[PDB]
């Protein structure tokens, strides 16, 4: 009865410690599938303009990330958190929307959350620049301690590897974590031809989740937040 | 609530949802996602299903994952017809006819991609779609699944048939319609009758090897289904009201044939001279009121020299009875070895006499005990023909390749071959695919020259033991 | 206010005890839908061979179970666990 035993150290010890502390947050998850067809089309038009102009490519996470900020501003309860201040249960209303991006870093792999600060005062171009600044500095190990603090809301993308949806864990200090799932067709359509699917009118989807602290955020508010995100992804003004 | 044909027209596939609940302190989400991706890839992977099929001994290639082909001009109905022709003509190339999981190195393998639905631009997504089949199975339309089940039952189970080279339209259609009607489900009584003949065949083989010396050359071990095969043919001929069956054969299994087929008493057999003499006996049928004389012809050790002599014996007996063109009531049952049948020229030289005016005897039933060896020589050095029995295609005659470890399929082939001979008056060839358990002589280790083949032979269940365990399992 | 009260005993007491201890494991769930068409087809070919040979039937859990073992070997991190050894957080790599 002798398995390998190796102590958890460094950044991995910090992840494990926070997962133990997360046990004190009573969470619930809301799941919603959204039409993604218009996202595929309009993202292709932006990237075609960029390939013909000065290069660059925008991602689905850039668009969903910006839609998430517009949705948190329309439903501010999603940016609040719980804490015990003065021995009493209290609601924490942050001054800013600091969007934490879950970036998967290479080892010498570890998932860390770096924050895009003050997103409520940004347009899409300012949001895109701030997002790329965080991912660029993480790839060259030039993030400071201030980049990891002050996160009010988070976004993770398990859909890149093809996961349909997830039920992730929420870290203390935040009120909600949003998860973006697979933008493939559902499994029943993964062997079908594109012309047969076009004759029925089968569109692409994205499943988005919201895992929230139930002490300060209610289910109806979380559902309304996901409705606004779905509406935004097919809205004229948004595009 | 949807119909299966409407869903098949869109291409809706079945799914399975798999979850992974993990301890986040030691496993990260990206790793869990990659794990589920690998599971999805495995469930539609070629190598994965090859490994499962190899483990379960499924002697067929699995269905392959593919995308539903885009709607271009290509018509699928005319390509379903081309697939039906391919199975009728070459379906025997993938039939479960070899009791060994053996492929002879040295023998060339013909390409048969025309037997794969992917070659005709059809996928698994077409299985439950309906197609025009132009009168196949007496129907105008059929699903690709029904087309494949009918084609598999007729041409890819334990019997591999070769018949599309036959020129006459009526004779080729008779064989087609009987092979596509299928092999009938045998009754329990039929199964017990076959088990009794296999018990007799193996009991005699064990008596010969243990009560007498220097009999390893003459062993029938590995080809014990020859006893119910010969009995099936002789019994079918007795039901047809015929008068005699004349046997011509080499030494292998001769004393077994004398006791279980000709019907000589044990005292008369035991008193290598016996291996060359002729004999006479009678065959009565258990489930009928027919009788038939059974004779064995004398021959030298020169293989296949009995072939012309035995044919002449049959013609003389037919001329003495004198029953005309619809007579031919003395059936020649001629046994060969695979190396000798393919190699010696007297074999096709004698078959060339089959339809001639002064030599016609109403057809000959040929049985080739194809044990895939000839002393120390393998088929790659014995013949330039794909099968040992390929002289049949020269004479416009049908060939039935049957698995020697499936006695139900062996008795069926014996009956069909004897039914074909009475209806068309031509030669018929049965290739009994079996093996040779011992070496060619007493002082011979067969692993000295063929070690890889004898890894599959040494220590396997006999045809009798395997069949008993198979019946008990189902 | 008198409902039925019956003590949980035996194997059911062991299940309930382990469910209480499981509260100390911070878990997350990943969900993925997979094409199963080829599984339906190829499982039917194996079972048709067995019904004609010596009987027996393989299940979808046999196939998925074997695929799961191949997947754990391709991604070994999925076979590890957490424990507090020597008062420190440690990774347990089974043999
Ligand atoms: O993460 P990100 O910032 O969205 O971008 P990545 O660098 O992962 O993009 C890599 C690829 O993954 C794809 N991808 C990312 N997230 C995805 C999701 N949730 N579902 C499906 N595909 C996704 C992107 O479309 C991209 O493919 P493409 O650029 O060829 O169209
Ligand atoms: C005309 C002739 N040539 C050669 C031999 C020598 N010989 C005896 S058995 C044998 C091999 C027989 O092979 P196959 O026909 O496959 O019969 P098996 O012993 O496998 O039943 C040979 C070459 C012979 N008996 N007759
Ligand atoms: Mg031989």
């Amino acid at each position: 009865p002798e398995p390998g035993q190796t102590p958890i150290r460094g950044i991995f010890k910090s992840i494990a410690k926070n997962m133990d502390i997360s046990l004190e947050i009573p969470t619930a998850t809301s799941v919603r599938d959204m039409p993604a067809r218009l996202m595929f089309e309009n993202r292709a038009m932006v990237n075609d303009q960029l390939k013909r102009t000065r290069g660059g490519k925008i991602s689905f996470t850039h668009i969903i990330g910006y839609a998430m900020v517009k949705a948190v501003m329309a439903h501010p309860d999603m940016n609040n958190s719980y804490d015990v201040i003065d021995g009493k249960p209290t609601l924490i209303v942050p001054e800013h929307i600091n969007l934490g991006l879950a970036i998967d870093l290479p080892q010498k792999r570890a998932l860390v959350v770096a924050a895009i600060k003050e997103t409520e005062k940004m347009n899409f171009s300012e949001f895109l620049a701030a997002y790329e600044d965080i991912v660029a500095r993480s790839r060259k190990g030039k993030l400071t301690m201030d980049d990891y603090q002050g996160v009010t809301v988070s976004l993770t993308n398990p859909g890149g590897i093809g996961t349909r949806h997830s039920v992730p864990r929420l870290t203390k200090g935040q009120g909600t974590i949003i998860g973006v799932g697979s933008m493939d067709y559902p499994a029943e359509f993964q062997g079908a031809s594109e012309d047969r699917l076009a004759e029925l009118g089968v569109g692409k989807l994205v499943t988005i989740t919201s895992t929230y602290d139930h002490r300060v955020i209610q289910g109806a508010v979380s559902g309304e937040f996901l409705r606004t995100m779905s509406r935004l992804l097919t809205d004229d003004s948004f595009w | 609530g949807a119909s299966e044909d409407r869903l098949a027209e869109l291409g809706v596939g079945k799914l399975v949802t798999i979850t992974s609940t993990y301890d986040h302190r030691v496993i990260q989400g990206a790793v869990s996602g990659e794990f589920l991706r690998t599971m999805s890839r495995l469930l539609t992977d070629d190598s994965f299903w090859d490994e499962i099929f190899d483990a379960m001994n499924v002697p067929y290639t699995p269905m392959r994952w593919a995308q539903d082909v885009p709607n271009t001009g290509v018509d699928k109905n005319t390509r379903v017809m081309q697939l039906i022709e391919a199975y009728r003509s070459r379906g025997h190339l993938i039939a479960d006819t070899n009791p060994l999981s053996w492929v002879q190195p040295g023998m060339p393998v013909p390409d048969h991609r025309d037997l794969d639905i992917e070659t005709h631009n059809l996928t698994i997504w077409d299985l439950d779609r309906t197609f025009n089949v132009g009168g196949f199975g007496g129907k105008e339309t059929m699903t690709l699944r029904e087309v494949l089940s009918r084609l598999r039952a007729a041409y890819t189970l334990k019997v591999g048939s070769e018949y599309t080279h036959i020129l006459d339209r009526d004779e080729r259609t008779w064989l087609q319609d009987r092979l596509e009607a299928g092999m009938p489900k045998p009754t329990q009584a039929e199964q017990k009758y076959i088990l009794q003949k296999l018990n007799a065949a193996e009991a005699f083989e064990n008596f010969l090897q243990t009560k007498y010396v220097g009999q390893k050359r003459f062993s029938l071990e590995g080809a014990e289904a020859l006893i119910p095969l010969m009995d099936s043919a002789i019994d079918t001929a007795a039901g047809q009201g015929l008068d005699e069956v004349v046997i011509g054969m080499p030494h292998r299994g001769r004393l077994n044939v004398l006791f279980n087929i000709v019907g000589k008493p044990l005292a008369s057999i035991f008193n290598d001279v016996k291996y060359h003499l002729g004999s006479e006996g009678q065959h009565l049928q258990m489930f009928g009121d027919g009788e038939i004389k059974v004779s064995l012809t004398a021959n030298p050790s020169h293989l296949e020299a009995v072939n012309p002599v035995m044919e002449g014996i049959v013609r003389a007996k037919q001329d003495y009875l004198d029953k005309g063109v619809d007579g031919k009531t003395v059936v020649p049952l001629l046994l060969h070895g695979d190396a000798a049948f393919a190699g010696l020229g007297i074999v096709p030289e004698t078959i060339n006499l089959a339809k001639l005016r002064g030599y016609d005897v109403g057809g000959t039933i040929h049985i080739v005990v194809n044990n895939q060896i000839g002393f120390t020589t393998t088929p790659d050095s014995s013949r330039s023909m794909h099968y040992a029995t390929d002289y049949a295609k020269a004479f416009g005659c049908p060939v039935f390749h049957v698995n020697g470890d499936d006695p139900e399929a062996v008795v069926w082939v014996g009956q069909l071959a004897t039914e074909y001979r009475r209806r068309f008056g031509k030669d018929v060839f049965i290739d009994l695919v079996c093996y040779r358990l011992r070496g060619h002589n007493e002082a011979d280790d067969p692993s000295m020259t063929q070690p890889k083949m004898y890894e599959l032979i040494t220590g396997r269940e006999t045809v009798r033991a395997q069949y008993t365990e198979d019946l008990l399992g189902r």
